[PDB]
């Protein structure tokens, strides 16, 4: 019975951002610790994983673990709806099978409900993060974002060196 | 009163702070609540290194200013090339500190040299995870899918991505 808040809809329609562009669809554990979700492209060799904590929403609250397959490119629709400071609400209920999404912003200002019908997708969680990595560096996220975008122009394989 | 430490993942500590703290307590009330260990600690704001002993009052540090917290590691170069059939490209990046503004810093620990490759268009789909944090971890391995991960106030979005073999 999942009734979880975001106080910006910008969050979460980022967060979505990163799955779309390569995963189709995605399952969305529930849990009464918060929400995880799975999705593997297309050709096995990305695996695109999020977890999310009840610190991150206003308010969370979700006694009762459910699962969410969905429709990306569907939910990302309704996600434009957001504005993005508004206050997105995810709800669900026992047997789910349409989540509704609900924005409201400043006061009584504005309200928008909306559903996605959810569809089964089989659940194959992977557990694939290692101990140990030869190698471990952290960088400011947009100088990646450079570099990346860059080397994408002159080839189609980047190869990375540490020494 | 509230100042707030940064950490190079991307989390940024609201410490709260008394000018009259020591810059030994600082250290302090940080491994407290994020459990990092004293002598590791480098906090370094206005472009200043941090002395133990001198208090935040010491560096004018008022309300609502930051320092940057970074470790060093009690136990070279990083190179990024593409090379294809127009031209070749060749980025060249080494682990620094920066002094007036640490975010911007390079952290490495290498355990052994790598050396993989891996396909554009998944790196293109992957970097779109700036826009959750300012920073990103790598990890790299010759024996699994490398990992990258921008982190969330409280959580995570992470990429594994399998290096191409030939």
């Amino acid at each position: 019975m999942l009734e979880a808040k975001f106080e910006e809809a910008s969050l979460f329609k980022r967060i979505i951002d990163g799955f779309k562009d390569c995963v189709q669809l995605v399952n969305f554990q529930c849990k009464e610790d918060g929400i995880i979700a799975q999705a593997v492209d297309d050709s096995r060799v990305l695996l695109v994983s999020l977890e999310i904590g009840v610190e991150a929403f206003q308010e969370y609250r979700c006694d009762h673990p459910v699962t969410l397959g969905m429709d990306l490119t569907s939910l990302s629709k309704i996600l434009r709806c957001g504005n993005n400071t508004d206050t997105l609400t995810l709800i669900a209920d026992n047997t789910p099978d349409s989540i509704i999404l609900l924005f409201e912003d400043t006061k009584k200002d504005r309200i928008a409900e909306y559903s996605l019908k959810l569809m089964d997708i089989d659940a194959d969680f992977l557990k694939i993060e290692e101990l140990q990595y030869d190698s471990t560096l952290s960088l400011p996220s947009s100088e990646f974002s450079k570099i990346v975008r860059d080397l994408s122009q002159l080839s189609d394989s980047i190869n990375i060196m540490i020494t | 009163m509230q100042i707030f430490v940064k950490t190079l993942t991307g989390k940024t500590i609201t410490l709260e702070v008394e000018s009259s703290d020591t810059i030994d307590n600082v250290k302090s009330k940080i491994q407290d609540k994020e459990g990092i260990p004293p002598d590791q600690q480098r906090l370094i704001f206005a472009g200043k290194q941090l002395e133990d002993g001198r208090t935040l009052s010491d560096y004018n540090i008022q309300k609502e200013s930051t320092l940057h917290l970074v470790l060093r590691l009690r136990g070279e170069t990083i190179k990024f090339v593409a090379d294809g059939d127009i031209g070749s490209g060749s980025v060249i990046i080494k682990p620094f500190v920066d002094m007036e503004h640490p975010e911007t810093s390079i952290k490495l620990e290498m355990d052994q040299p790598v050396d993989l490759t891996f396909g554009a268009k998944y790196l293109l789909d992957i970097i779109k995870g700036s826009s959750l944090s300012d920073r990103v971890g790598i990890r790299l391995s010759s024996e699994a899918p490398a990992l990258f991960q921008f982190d969330l106030k409280s959580g995570f979005l992470q990429f594994f991505l399998a290096p191409k073999f030939n």
